[PDB]
DNA sequence: TGCATCCGTGAGTAGA
DNA sequence: TATAATGGGAGCACGGATGCA
């Protein structure tokens, strides 16, 4: 978010979880959503 | 946008800490009445009122000033609290 | 002014009443119009034949019913929130066995619910509506088995809580089985049971390859149907000791009695179509001669091993198919439920036959109504197919009683829906609508009565078509279900005709839904209209098929949540359905007969008919919906004039002459505005608020009681303690606020005083009373008053008083008041508007007139339009819509354009030619010349290529106006924009999401018991909720204080939420927070469930949160 | 056990969970007083553990226990904590709040990225305490008391009042969000800035990050209290200050729609 | 069945209903035991279902009562066709039954409602979210009570002290208690009539100074 | 060992997170047994117990900075000094 | 005395009798006339706490001056209601019972 | 199917053409009705497992 | 698996 | 070792 | 407190984990 080394304090995990839930619903053998939740 | 904001990220290793100086800062000055503040009289942060201008009265701006200004020290393990805050009493009476 | 048609398709048919769904079906089920003796077996009369005979005096049967007459009107009904209802009367007979003495009574049931005209009822003072449930139909049904390729699935379905489904299947191992209860059993045990021999069996069913020798046991039929009964109670019974008598109350209880296991009339003839067989009830099983005798089992299994032996003319059912589903109407559901209500009567008087004095008995002593009443009562009021009556407008009710669920008891639970109930099946043409369904989780689940679309007695939805003979089409109406349709070829409603032959050699047609093209000679049939494909709503939407189904989809669902507006006009391009739906939903009021109009007033029309009768029509004046908006009717006729039979009378709320009126016709302009429409929003004019266009009644009802209570009784008074003049200003002199006052926040409505609850008065409280030379008043103050956000011109009163006649309170309850509110809300920033063609949005900014775009004749635009919101959504109905409406603006006249078949584009550039000379030569003949800013906009436009270079600058004009395109000046600069922008007429709804409605605001309020949260809601004066993922928001921005705070300061922490309040009244920082209290919640609640949870330090020592006060 | 506004009374279902198992802990004393047979005293065992059972966790075992004329499986403490309705997600992990409201939002285009639209009823109410306090240091209320009363009666609010909540809110920010938060940017920080009307102004460059169009959403406000709070929202979660996504670290306010067409 | 005991429960009581059929039998009069036990069985059955079907616990007497009204408004509501009133209830109750007695025992014959009662058509909400809770003080009013003592402790200070620390100590504010004339009159050294009349007085001058500065007035309501 | 990120969240040392997510019985009663204790290491235990969450300005490396005047600085330098 | 961790146990009928401050015996809520507590019942002050801040249920001790007083004739200890919250009791089964979440 | 749609929104549907479409559009719908559940549940899980 | 069933069960034991 | 059983999951806010 | 009466009545989908054949 800020193009510069991650500030020690910053929770990453929260942040992770959160920038692969978000396009979730835009993702449409296996494709898309059900692919991702297999993995 | 505040101003200065790269700035005060430029001063700090993180910006969580920029924040709790920030913060504590503000508690000093809300704490003391602004007595105890760094800033020179036109330095002063001011508000527009129906009146005329008058002292700004959030803490926070005031913080970020006199931090921007770098006439503050801050880190960690500087002074015990209760030395700090007995110090502080005496110079700054409330 | 003139109204212009188009089309060339002539509807052969009318629109069939569009209540029939209800109104029909509600009164074919209770049947009050048919004498006692002429009363069919279906509907509530069933419920009267199955539970009776009662025996085992020994015997008590039913001879006759009655329904009689309601006991108040419907207003007072809605008035005094009663339930408008005919009692119930039931004339049984007891009968002796032994003495041949008969006792002939009649006795009360308890009431009964009655419908109105309109197809919805009253329940305790609110309108409701009973909403169709669509399930799968009784019958025969054959399925490829999924996990076993080749082999198949018979299914045996019976009613809705008939009793059990039946599975019968060829397993792996080669025998037959069948599931019953979730029990897997051979089949030949009970085909011994209903008598079946082996030498039967094997000539029958001999035929398919080896599939007999898996039925072949000789353990089986080493035995007699006795001991196979015996075995199979044992199986399906185990615990319970194999008594014959107790085999036979069981077996012919679950397979045969017809008071228990029931098929659907419609599953018995799906039985009978489908395996070719005659079914003597509508049980599969039969107990006759002392034996079982078997009607369904045989033919199902013939059928089954025909299917599965790859036996030519035996083919696998689609369940979803719209002839295996069928709808269960108002009156099938509310019978059902007065069979399972009847039924408990059995127990009462079985019970009360036992004991007592069998020599002494009435049916009115062995009859107890309470479980009757209770069931009925439970179906209207808690039920989930019984809904609360949306009316907004006319046609929201109108839709609301045409509704198709699939949810409901009997029906579907959500999440246990794949994509295939949720499609859009083939058969679903002419009879669900493709378009009209919720969005989100509801999508597929409910949907939408087709116009044309009629259901039959036996609950399959069937659709018209007119039969085709050899290329000729005849008048002759057929209603057709979907299996029906099936088997002929049907073309389209388009099909080029001269006459009524076929002029087109190659047509368009369907063969099973598939789409083929065909000659005329192999047409069998025809479609009535294009409108019979869609609901209601939808067929309301002009240029339909030039929408993208998905917009055209909440097009069609926002018409519905359109408020009624004073000024409210038709639109300016119609789908010429716009009168049926006023009709329908008799919002208006219409002429009887022929006849000459007495007298014309605001609170009523008096008409006198030829036949001499005067006969006086009410009007319903400023009347609060469900909804809260405003009904009322206003007379469209005066005084001396001559009307025929079923002419308009009175205009009903949102209509205008007859016509459905769900909006305004507005002058909009598609182009950005500095970014005020930026996504989806809408700027208007301030002009419109000048000439009260989209301003709408409302009104709200505040209630309040006065109680008995064991302290003191609470009395509504004007005498308020503590309080000046100027609050008790507007109050009468009993404490009701009176009528016309005009009532803000704050003010009190109805002022009612409590007796204090029992306190000890702080040394400081009560020393405080001294110090101003007072006692302490013996009462507080409860008084009624108006919640933020509200408010407005009381328009009615009423008090309902214990001690007076005709007034009879709930228990305890002293009197009861009811305060109607009234306000004109005026269009403003936040109101949601939309057109029928899906595009929707708010209000962002409301400009003055100068600064609105406008045409060169100083005219402003009303409306402007983000163009950005067209492309993506494909939804060009509006474009045609605003240049057809530009058209109609200069030449002074409306249009009528039905779906599908309406005005094209040569047409409009014709209306728009004749409407440009009224538009320019008007200019030129008044001495003016082209404008320099039109000659720029034109050079433009030349560079565009939207106008052919040469041209005179009036040509270029007409070849821009042709377009649906003129020039346009700012107002704010007076240079024009720099290209030709679409301008035109477009009919805008205000939807009932407004902005002043869903404000709400909390600094602090009440807390929830048990948790010590805020409580939610704006009606409560609740919070709002933080939730998981708001925390894990400031997790991942890491403010720890702020979430701290969220999750203390702000909700659970008493002393933390205290002391930051007195903190911050004083100018000081919010102090610490604490422990949270649904945390001390959580530790007790899980001590309850005997686990210590104890909260330690970093020496593993104790720490107590609860401050020494949960220890001895 | 608590008497609602019509002086009927509504009460816990663990109220008539305790009520079995005293029962039958007490009808089970007197069979053991009385010297029941073996069987009695068997069935009456059998029907005590099932009554802990139900209390404990209601339909875990057999058939759940409804109260007379419902099918409602009554609520056991299993029940109470687990779950989407249970304590912990709930009441624990998730909590209403004070300070917060919502409104219908609408665009802002004339507001700095920094900024939103906070209409003046609203904040009133949001920022209450302070011009109760603000209201006192002036002079157009004794004390609190009379100014909360004077606030209680929208016809007594005069102009006076909405001067002094201007210099209420100065400086600080609120956070405005929107549901469903799928990132951390469904929460932002913002300057309110006092409008007339009742909607909420939003700028136009959060609108992505937000996924918000207007065709009638909604968004809920929340006022951080502490200077701890205020200095959190203002350096950390402040609008303008968050430019650039955290997923792929690419600009998340960027220009679109409108602005793009023009340029 | 169905009286809002269950089964299990019926059937217990019936069986203490049986032992004390045991315990009371006797062989001597021919008759056989069914007979006898029956009735205690019934009987406890009966005293069962009136003792422990209600969560508000209510005497068996007034439940035969409440059952006996119950059959009286059934009858009534049976002959007349529709639900009767209080009045028609009072009359077909006999002498000693009017309206308001009906009233005030279907009243208390009301049973409280579960908390966890579905509102919406999903399992979302429940009714007890939308109770508030009445009991503990709001911040407002403690804030109200806190600045109450605060102002009360304020302009109580304006006057000789002894006579101020008598009135608080009447209506107290030092100790909590109400002191009679004589205890409080033996506080401070004095005796009897002399202090009622120094707590008046005391309100004759307490009626001095606020009513200049007139900050007590809000507090009031 | 590899297992999905529910058997991972259901596996996690903090009985409060685990309880929290899923399966609520099974987690509460091994941790019953097991009389286990939770550090309040991550966020949720934090979370749910109110408390200051370890990050952001949460953490223990930010939360302990002090800020002084120069003149405060000093006094403190003369106290440290003469003492 | 800050929370540094949170421990879970099971409970021994010793430590859940060390919690409960009475045992509950009447299957009672409260009065179906004067609407209070009623003695040995679910919601009895003698048990769990008294309902008004700092007061009985006969009234003898209406005030504060009264702290951890127990009242001879009613029997409720005089004190703050939040206790109410915060008070388990208790209830001795005639025969033990398995606790379901270590059963199924 | 076989035949496709000639036609645009220009141009305008016919009745059949629009009915061939409306199983498309409702399949889409459907899809996104029940893909926001699932991918809720999976980013609940996310969160669960990285929180700390 | 019914309480019911079972007592009843134990019943026709006797 | 693989088939089969029970058990436990299934977005958020608003409103009602 | 006393004829005799003696066994109930309702009612999708995919995963991990364990149990069993
Ligand atoms: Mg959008
Ligand atoms: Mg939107
Ligand atoms: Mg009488
Ligand atoms: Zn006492």
């Amino acid at each position: 978010s800020m193009a510069r080394p991650v500030s020690i304090g910053e929770a990453v995990g929260i942040v992770a979880a959160q920038s692969i839930g978000e396009p979730g619903t835009q993702l449409t053998i296996t494709q898309g959503l059900p692919r991702v939740i297999e993995l | 946008a505040e101003p200065g904001i790269d700035k005060l990220f430029g001063m700090v290793d993180s910006k969580y800490r920029l924040t709790v100086v920030v913060a504590k800062r503000a508690q000093q000055l809300l704490r003391h009445g602004f007595k105890n503040t760094v800033l020179e009289p036109e330095e002063r942060p001011k508000m527009q009122t129906l009146e005329g201008l008058f002292d700004d009265p959030n803490a926070v701006t005031w913080a970020m000033k006199e931090l921007l200004t770098g006439r503050l020290v801050f880190g960690e393990n500087l002074v015990p609290e209760d030395r700090l805050q007995k110090e502080m009493e005496r110079l700054y009476p409330v | 002014m003139e109204i212009k048609r188009f089309g060339r398709i002539r509807e052969v048919i009318p629109l069939p009443p569009l209540t029939e769904i209800q109104v029909e079906s509600y009164r074919r089920a209770l049947q009050a119009d048919v004498p006692p003796e002429k009363r069919e077996n279906v509907g509530i009369q069933a419920a009267f034949r199955e539970t009776f005979p009662i025996e085992e005096g020994l015997v008590l049967d039913f001879l006759e019913y009655r329904l009689g007459e309601p006991p108040f009107p419907q207003d007072e009904c809605r008035e005094k929130d009663l339930t408008y209802q005919a009692p119930l009367y039931a004339r049984l007979q007891l009968i002796h066995k032994d003495t041949g003495l008969i006792k002939e009574d009649e006795v009360f049931l308890g009431h009964i619910p009655l419908m109105t005209e309109d197809g919805s009822f009253i329940i305790n003072g609110a309108d409701r509506v009973i909403v169709s449930q669509i399930h799968r139909s009784p019958g025969v049904y054959f399925t490829p088995d999924p996990a076993r390729p080749g082999r198949y699935i018979a299914s045996i379905i019976p009613l809705p809580k008939r009793g059990p489904w039946i599975d019968l299947e060829v397993e792996p191992n080669g025998v037959v089985s069948m599931k019953v209860n979730k029990r897997k059993f051979p089949l030949v045990l009970l085909l011994r049971v209903l008598g079946y021999d082996q030498e039967t069996l094997a000539r029958e069913l001999g035929a398919y390859g080896e599939l007999v020798q898996g039925l072949m046991d000789e353990s089986v039929f080493a035995m007699r149907p006795e001991e196979a009964l015996i075995r199979l109670f044992t199986l399906l019974r185990p615990g319970d000791p194999p008594k014959r008598d107790k085999a036979v109350a069981y077996v012919y209880g679950l397979i045969a009695d017809p008071r228990r296991y029931d098929l659907g009339e419609a599953g018995r003839y799906k039985a009978e179509e489908k395996l070719g067989i005659r079914l003597s009830g509508r049980t599969l099983a039969r107990f006759e001669d002392g034996e079982f005798k078997d009607e369904v089992f045989l033919p199902t299994l013939r059928y089954l091993f025909a299917l599965t032996a790859g036996v030519p003319g035996h083919e696998v059912d689609d369940i979803d198919h719209l002839g295996n589903r069928r709808i269960r109407t108002v009156g099938e559901l509310m019978t059902d439920q007065f069979r399972v209500g009847l039924a408990r009567l059995a127990r009462g008087v079985r019970e009360r036959m036992l004991m007592g004095s069998e020599d002494s008995l009435t049916p009115a002593k062995l009859v107890n109504s309470r479980p009757l009443e209770a069931a009925i009562r439970e179906f209207f009021s808690r039920s989930q197919l019984s809904q609360f009556k949306d009316e907004t407008n006319p046609l929201s009710s109108l839709r609301h009683k045409r509704r198709i669920s699939a949810l409901g008891p009997g029906g579907l639970t959500r999440e246990r829906a794949g994509f295939d109930v949720r499609d859009v099946h083939r058969t679903h043409y002419g009879r669900i609508c493709p378009v009209e369904t919720p969005e989100g989780a509801n999508i597929g689940l409910i949907t939408s009565l087709a116009a044309y679309a009629r259901v039959d007695e036996l609950g399959f939805i069937r659709t018209p078509y007119r039969r085709v003979v050899g290329g000729v089409v005849t008048d002759e109406v057929v209603y057709m279900t979907a299996t029906e349709e099936d088997r002929y070829t049907i073309a389209q409603a388009n099909t080029p005709l001269e006459g009524n032959r076929i002029a087109a050699e190659r047509v368009v047609a369907r063969r099973k839904g598939e789409p083929v093209i065909v000659s005329p000679e192999e047409v069998e049939f025809m479609d009535v209209s294009p409108k019979q494909v869609f609901s209601v709503n939808t067929n309301l939407i002009p240029f339909l098929e030039h929408d993208d189904a998905n917009r055209a989809l909440m097009g069609s669902n926002m018409q519905t949540q359109a408020v009624p507006l004073i000024r409210a006009q038709a639109p300016v391009v119609m789908t010429g359905l716009e009168e049926r739906v006023v009709r329908d939903s008799l919002a208006a009021l219409y002429a009887e007969e022929d006849g000459e109009v007495a007298k014309v007033d605001g609170n009523r029309i008096v008409v006198r008919y030829e036949d001499g009768r005067l006969v006086e029509y009410p009007l319903r004046r400023f009347y609060r919906s469900n909804q809260g908006t405003a009904l009322d009717q206003r007379p469209r006729v005066v005084v001396g004039q001559r009307v025929r039979k079923g002419d308009l009378l009175a205009d009903g709320p949102a209509s205008e002459n007859g016509f459905l009126a769900l909006g305004q016709n507005v002058l909009v302009a598609i182009m950005p505005f500095d970014g005020y429409n930026f996504e989806d929003a809408i700027v208007i004019s301030e002009e419109l608020l000048k000439r009260d266009f989209y301003t709408s009644i409302h009104i709200e009802r505040y209630e309040i009681e006065a109680r008995d209570t064991k302290l003191g009784p609470e009395r509504i008074t004007r005498d308020i303690p503590h309080l000046s003049e100027a609050a008790l200003r507007d109050l009468d002199e009993e404490g009701v606020v009176r009528i016309g006052a005009e009532v803000k926040p704050g003010d009190i409505l109805v002022g009612r005083t409590s007796f204090k609850g029992e306190s000890e008065p702080t040394p400081e409280e009560r020393l405080l009373r001294s110090i101003f030379g007072e006692k302490a008043r013996d009462v507080k103050d409860t008084s009624l008053r108006v919640p933020p956000g509200e408010g407005g011109i009381v328009v009615r009163t009423v008090r309902l008083r214990r001690g007076d006649p005709g007034v009879e309170l709930k228990p305890g309850v002293r009197e009861v008041v009811r305060v109607y509110v009234a306000q004109k809300r005026k269009l403003q920033v936040g109101d949601k508007l939309a057109n029928r063609h899906g595009n929707k949005g708010v209000v962002a900014k409301i400009l003055p007139v100068e600064d609105m775009p406008h045409l060169p004749d100083g005219t402003p635009v009303d409306v402007i339009l983000n163009p950005l919101g067209v492309p993506s959504r494909m939804n060009l109905g509006q474009i045609l819509e605003t240049h057809l409406g530009l058209a109609g603006y200069f030449l002074g006249q409306r249009y009528i354009s039905p779906i599908f078949d309406g005005a094209k584009e040569p047409e409009i550039k014709e209306l728009l030619a004749q409407a440009f000379e009224v538009y320019f030569g008007k200019r030129k003949g008044e001495g003016f010349g082209v404008d320099k800013r039109e000659v720029e906009v034109l050079r433009r436009a030349e560079k565009l290529g939207l106008v052919t270079p040469g041209k005179t600058p009036e040509e270029q004009l007409k070849e821009l106006f042709l377009q649906g395109k003129v020039v346009l000046y700012d107002g704010r600069t007076g240079e024009p924009i720099e290209g030709p922008i679409v301008v035109g007429q477009m009919f805008i709804m205000k939807l009932y999401h407004m902005v002043e409605d869903k404000m709400h605001a909390r600094s602090t309020g009440p807390y929830s018991l048990i948790t010590q949260q805020p409580l939610g809601g704006k009606a409560q004066f609740g919070g709002q909720r933080f939730g998981e993922m708001e925390v894990w928001a400031l997790e991942a921005y890491g403010a720890a204080h702020t979430l701290q705070e969220m999750l203390t300061l702000k909700s659970d922490d008493i002393e933390g939420r205290n002391a930051a309040y007195e903190a911050i009244i004083k100018g000081e920082d919010v102090p610490e927070p604490s422990v949270p209290e649904s945390f001390r919640v959580l530790v007790k609640e899980l001590q309850a469930l005997a686990l210590d949870v104890q909260t330690l330090d970093e020496k593993d020592n104790p720490v107590d949160i609860f401050e020494g006060l949960a220890s001895k | 056990m608590v008497q609602v506004d019509g002086g009927r009374f509504a009460t816990s279902d663990l109220n008539d969970l305790y009520r079995r198992l005293i029962n039958r802990n007490n009808r089970l004393k007197k069979l053991l007083a009385q010297g029941a047979p073996e069987i009695i005293i068997r069935n009456e065992k059998r029907m005590l553990q099932e009554a802990v059972d139900a209390l404990l966790d209601n339909g875990r075992r057999g058939a759940p226990v409804t109260n007379p004329g419902s099918d409602r499986p009554l609520r056991s403490l299993t029940d109470i904590l687990s779950g989407k309705q249970g304590r912990f997600r709930q009441n624990l992990l998730g909590k209403r709040v004070d300070y917060s409201g919502r409104s219908v939002i609408v665009v802002g285009p004339q507001l700095k990225l920094h900024q939103c639209g906070l209409p003046k009823r609203m904040a009133l109410e949001l920022f209450k305490p302070f011009l109760l306090k603000k209201m006192e240091e002036k002079g157009i209320a004794p004390n609190v008391k009379a100014a909360r009363r004077m606030l209680e009666r929208q016809r007594d609010i005069k102009d006076e009042v909405w001067d002094a909540l201007e210099e209420v809110i100065h400086g600080k920010v609120v956070l405005l969000n929107r549901a469903p938060t799928l990132h951390r940017l469904g929460i932002q920080a913002f300057q309110p800035v006092l409008v007339e009307g009742q909607s909420i102004q939003l700028h136009p460059l959060v609108c992505e990050a937000f996924n918000a169009d207007f065709d009638g959403d909604q968004m809920a406000v929340h006022v951080p209290l502490s200077s701890f709070a205020q200095a959190e929202a203002r350096i950390q979660m402040l609008s303008a200050h968050n430019l650039l996504s955290p997923a792929s670290g690419e600009p998340l306010a960027k220009p679109s729609r409108d602005i793009i067409l023009g340029l | 069945t169905g009286r809002g005991l269950s089964f299990l429960d019926l059937i217990q009581e019936g069986n203490q209903g049986l032992i004390r059929a045991v315990e009371k039998f006797e062989y001597k009069r021919r008759f056989k035991f069914s007979t006898y036990a029956t009735w205690w069985i019934r009987q406890a059955i009966n005293r069962a279902i009136a003792d422990q079907a209600r969560t508000i616990r209510i005497p068996v007497h007034m439940v035969e009562t409440i059952n006996k009204l119950s059959r009286t408004a059934r009858q009534l509501q049976q002959e007349l066709g529709r639900e009767p009133t209080y009045e028609e209830i009072a009359e077909a109750m006999g002498p000693g039954w009017d309206a308001k007695r009906v009233e005030e025992t279907l009243k208390i014959a009301q049973e409280p409602v579960s908390l966890e009662t579905p509102i919406g058509d999903e399992k979302d909400s429940f009714y007890g979210d939308f109770i508030p809770d009445e009991h503990l003080p709001s911040p407002v009013d403690a804030a109200t009570q806190s600045l109450l003592s605060e102002e009360l402790e304020k302009a109580l200070s304006k006057l000789s002290e002894r006579e101020a620390m008598v009135l608080k100590l009447r209506k107290g504010l030092i100790d909590g208690r109400e002191h009679t004339l004589e205890e409080v009159g033996a506080f401070f050294g004095v005796t009897r009539e002399r202090i009622r009349q120094i707590e008046n007085k005391a309100l004759r001058k307490l009626k001095y100074h606020e009513s200049r500065t007139r900050k007590l007035r809000d507090f009031l309501d | 060992l590899l297992m999905g990120v529910t058997k991972s969240a259901l596996s996690t040392k903090s009985w409060l997170s685990a309880a929290s997510f899923q399966n609520t019985t099974h987690v509460l009663t091994e941790a019953a047994i097991a009389g286990k204790k939770d550090e309040l290491i991550g966020l949720k235990e934090n979370v749910i117990l109110g408390r200051l969450i370890p990050a952001g300005t949460g953490s223990d490396f930010v939360r302990f900075t002090q800020v002084v005047d120069q003149k405060t600085l000093k006094a403190i330098e003369e106290a440290r000094k003469e003492a | 005395k800050e929370v540094r961790k949170v421990r879970i146990a099971l409970a021994s009928p010793e430590k859940i009798r060390s919690w409960s401050y009475g045992e509950v015996e009447k299957p009672e809520t409260i009065n179906y006339r004067t609407l209070k507590p009623e003695r040995d019942g679910l919601f009895d002050e003698r048990i769990f706490g008294p309902i008004k801040d700092y007061e009985c249920a006969c009234g003898k001790y209406k005030r504060q001056r009264f702290e951890g007083k127990v009242c001879e004739r009613c029997g409720v200890e005089v004190t703050k209601s939040i206790v109410r919250r915060y008070r388990m009791g208790h209830i001795e089964l005639a025969t033990p019972a398995a606790h379901i979440w270590f059963v199924k | 199917f076989e035949v496709p749609v000639r036609s645009s929104f220009r141009e305008g549907l016919t009745v059949l053409e629009y009915f061939i479409s409306s199983h498309g559009a409702r399949k889409g719908g459907a899809d996104t009705a029940l893909r926001t559940a699932d991918s809720g549940y999976l980013t609940r899980k996310l969160v669960d497992v990285t929180h700390e | 698996s019914d309480p019911v069933r079972q007592y009843l069960h134990e019943i026709g034991q006797v």
